[PDB]
RNA sequence: GCUCAGGGAGGACAGAAACCUCCCGUGGAGCAGAAGGGCAAAAGCUCGCUUGAUCUUGAUUUUCAGUACGAAUACAGACCGU
RNA sequence: GUCUACGGCCAUACCACCCUGAACGCGCCCGAUCUCGUCUGAUCUCGGAAGCUAAGCAGGGUCGGGCCUGGUUAGUACUUGGAUGGGAGACCGCCUGGGAAUACCGGGUGCUGUAGGCU
């Protein structure tokens, strides 16, 4: 059938990328993360204790739990039974950040500013993302020149 | 003119002997330089069990000594008494650093005694100038110059200069 | 031949380090485990008290980290000695000692803690930890923070690290790497440490060379000697030096000189100014092998 | 505290090979083994003394029917080493 | 304008050659008398300034290499879905969305938080 197997497969995954061996930066160690917020995993070479296991690459998930070296998340792991929402702990250097909830709530307070803006006024306030329209109708102009009557062109030998 | 910082001067003379012969002769050989110098050499060993030489792994063979100062100075002046003041050009390095070996140490007016035996060494002078702790220090270590390295033929020229020994060819 | 080393696969599979790292000054492996922090302190700063050793001046900085970078919140300087009043003596262990006291009394005194924990001012060298005193809030601690130093017995880093646990900065150490610790019989000896904390030893070697020769004396103290102070002398200058400490321990910047505004640097030569330079070299090189030959 | 594979210049015995320093050296050496990932003021080399391979409770992961066994993860509490 | 110390992002910062540097400032260097470990102050540590910007360091060019970024390659190769689509097979095209990587040619040779100074 197939080996079971941690590190199987995984030539390509948790390898290092080009021109990133052996000196790690010091941005992800020395910040701190609150409880509950997004983070998505990627693999890392240069960890070998407290590794996570080669199914849960790129699965996002929230912190319960804070501890010293290896902080907890509750990933969302899609196995072939049904969804689950389990607890794994892995540690500081397998975390990313995510710009999409900061987007979120940037345009929630952009929303909620513009609520409480113009309440004396009593204008409603397009907020929801309309979804992409067609055109609307325009003159187009043109001088001087005219449009080229192009031809197509003849068959001929590539090689 | 020339900054009196640019001053070239011997930094050491490495002093080694390697008789091929472990026990007696090595502790013979250690004698020599016990009598001349009067400090403690620093021993070297084998690097693998080879049937040609007929040495084995972990064995004492050869013993040098960096000798500074003074010293090494009086020694090479024994060196040059003993040459009369000549050398050839394979004996120059291109680097600069240059060596040149001896074949009997009553030339250099130590007494023989006949139960120690012969023993010759090689003169390696290493020369120098004011600026190289950058090289070998703790905190930083970099390149020194271009004008700072000293050359082949500048070292030639210098001891020329210095010391009036001509170089023949070959 | 044999084959060039400097190829361009090795130029362009070259990966080059960080650069603190490539000017050797910053050591990550030691620094990372100076700066490790829980992740359940949310945000607590991490003060350390940084160690640099100049030729003349000591440099005493205070920092704590953040992302953008360790800001410096205070500094101590050995070339501020003689504005207190300190002429001869510029870097020793004495020196060493007095510039630490001087930054724990001012960082005291900053914070807000200067009639709590007056600290030892009859110097004598037995050990005294601080302890939490009830009643007011608690004291100010941090780490220590060596360097590209090599800890052995007796140093000047050990001095200064004296002379901020002895004024009130809490910093766990042991008695080892004290000078006067002997390293084969082991006993910490106070009144051989009361001699490299006053000088003796220094000042007996003065006196030994001035019985001795006066070309090398003066060759070791040039202007020592100018400064005129007697190794009698010495003894209370220190004294007068750690009321100076007492007094004033705040300092006051210096009012700046107006900028003359000149550019020192050789301006920064543009696409057609490099164009010029190229065409005027190759206009002028064929008219030269025309007019040569 | 240091840097290796391998290479250039040399030296009475001494040569392709015994020993020395001068010049570099992203790893082409080494990290116990077949293999893979990874490692340069190190995870390689040498030193001082040590045994945290110590004891007592949980939770979680890998195959899994979310069942055992083996392995691993930081936490809870004292006690040691440099 | 610029230096030192503590730093983040880590080659627009990297390797070599050549040239110029007022002041602060970093360093070369003299010895071992003490603590210190070594044959030797060669390393570390300590005691200091006779001399110097020579070296170190700062800045700028190399019809320089490397690196970063655009065009070119190119709607080219490829690819989701569909058909009494063709072809003896081999293989190819059509409706529809998306869309490359070289070689080659243009531009550049770091941003930068705090503290302490020079002018």
């Amino acid at each position: 059938t197939n080996t079971k197997g941690k590190r199987r497969g995984t030539r390509y995954m948790f390898s290092r990328p080009f021109r990133k061996h052996g000196v790690v930066p010091l941005a992800t160690y020395m910040r701190i993360y609150k409880k509950g917020d997004i983070v998505d995993i990627k693999g890392m070479g240069t960890v070998q204790k407290g590794m996570p296991h080669k199914c849960y690459h790129g699965k996002t998930g929230r912190v319960y739990n804070v501890t010293q070296h290896a902080v907890g998340i509750v990933v969302n792991k899609q196995v072939k039974g049904k969804i689950l929402a389990k607890r794994i702990n892995v540690r500081i250097e397998h975390i990313k950040h995510s710009k999409s909830r900061d987007s979120f709530l940037k345009r929630v307070k952009e929303n909620d500013q513009k609520k409480k803006e113009a309440k004396e006024k009593g204008t409603w306030v397009q907020l929801k993302r309309q979804p992409a329209p067609p055109r609307e109708a325009h003159f187009v102009r043109t001088n001087g020149k005219e449009p080229e009557l192009l031809e197509p062109i003849p068959y001929e030998f590539m090689a | 003119k020339e900054n009196p910082m640019r001053e070239l001067r011997i930094r050491k003379l490495c002093l080694n002997i390697c008789v091929g012969e472990s026990g007696d002769r090595l502790t013979r050989a250690a004698k020599v330089l016990e009598q001349l110098t009067g400090q403690t050499p620093v021993f070297s060993k084998a690097r693998y069990t080879v049937r040609s030489f007929g040495i084995r792994r972990n064995e004492k063979i050869a013993v040098h000594c960096t000798v500074r100062g003074a010293k090494a100075e009086e020694i090479l002046e024994k060196g040059l008494k003993v040459r009369e003041y000549e050398l050839r050009k394979n004996n120059f390095s291109d680097t600069g650093n240059f060596g040149f070996g001896i074949q009997e140490h009553i030339d250099l007016g130590i007494k023989y005694d006949p139960s120690i035996g012969i023993y010759g060494l090689d003169f390696y002078v290493v020369l120098g100038r004011p600026g190289f702790s950058i090289a070998d220090k703790k905190r930083r270590t970099g390149c020194i110059g271009a004008k700072h390295r000293i050359s082949k033929e500048e070292a030639m020229r210098w001891f020329q200069q210095k010391y009036d020994g001509i170089i023949l060819p070959g | 031949f044999v084959k060039v080393v400097k190829n361009k696969a090795y130029f362009k599979r070259y990966q080059v380090k960080f650069r603190r790292r490539r000017e050797g000054k910053t050591d990550y492996y030691a620094r990372k485990r100076l700066v490790i922090q829980d992740k359940n302190k949310y945000n607590t700063p991490k003060y350390r008290m940084i160690v640099r050793v100049t030729n003349r001046d000591i440099i005493c900085q205070i920092a704590y980290a953040r992302i953008e970078g360790d800001m410096i919140v205070c500094a101590a300087y050995a070339h501020e000695l003689p504005k207190y009043g300190v002429k001869v003596g510029l870097t020793n262990y004495a020196a060493a000692y007095c510039t630490g006291l001087l930054l724990a009394r001012r960082l005291l005194n900053r914070f807000g803690m200067d009639k709590i924990y007056e600290g030892q001012v009859e110097v004598t060298g037995d050990e005294y930890n601080v302890e939490s005193i009830d009643g007011q809030p608690g004291a100010f601690t941090c780490y220590l923070d060596a360097g590209l130093a090599r800890t052995t017995t007796g140093n000047k880093v050990f001095g200064a690290l004296k002379g901020a646990v002895d004024g009130g900065l809490s910093i766990p150490h042991s008695t080892k790497r004290f000078p006067g610790y002997d390293s084969e019989s082991k006993e910490f000896n106070a009144e051989v440490h009361r001699k490299h904390i006053m000088g003796q030893n220094v000042a007996d070697y003065m006196r030994y060379l001035m019985e001795e020769d006066e070309d090398a004396y003066k060759k070791q103290f040039s202007q020592y000697i100018k400064n005129n102070v007697t190794p009698d002398m010495m003894e209370e200058m220190y004294k007068k030096a750690h009321a100076a400490i007492r007094e004033n321990p705040v300092y006051e910047k210096k009012p700046k000189r107006e900028v003359k505004k000149k550019r020192w640097n050789r301006p920064k030569m543009s696409l057609a100014q490099k164009k010029d330079r190229v065409a005027q070299k190759k206009a002028s090189f064929l008219r030269a092998q025309e007019r040569a030959a």
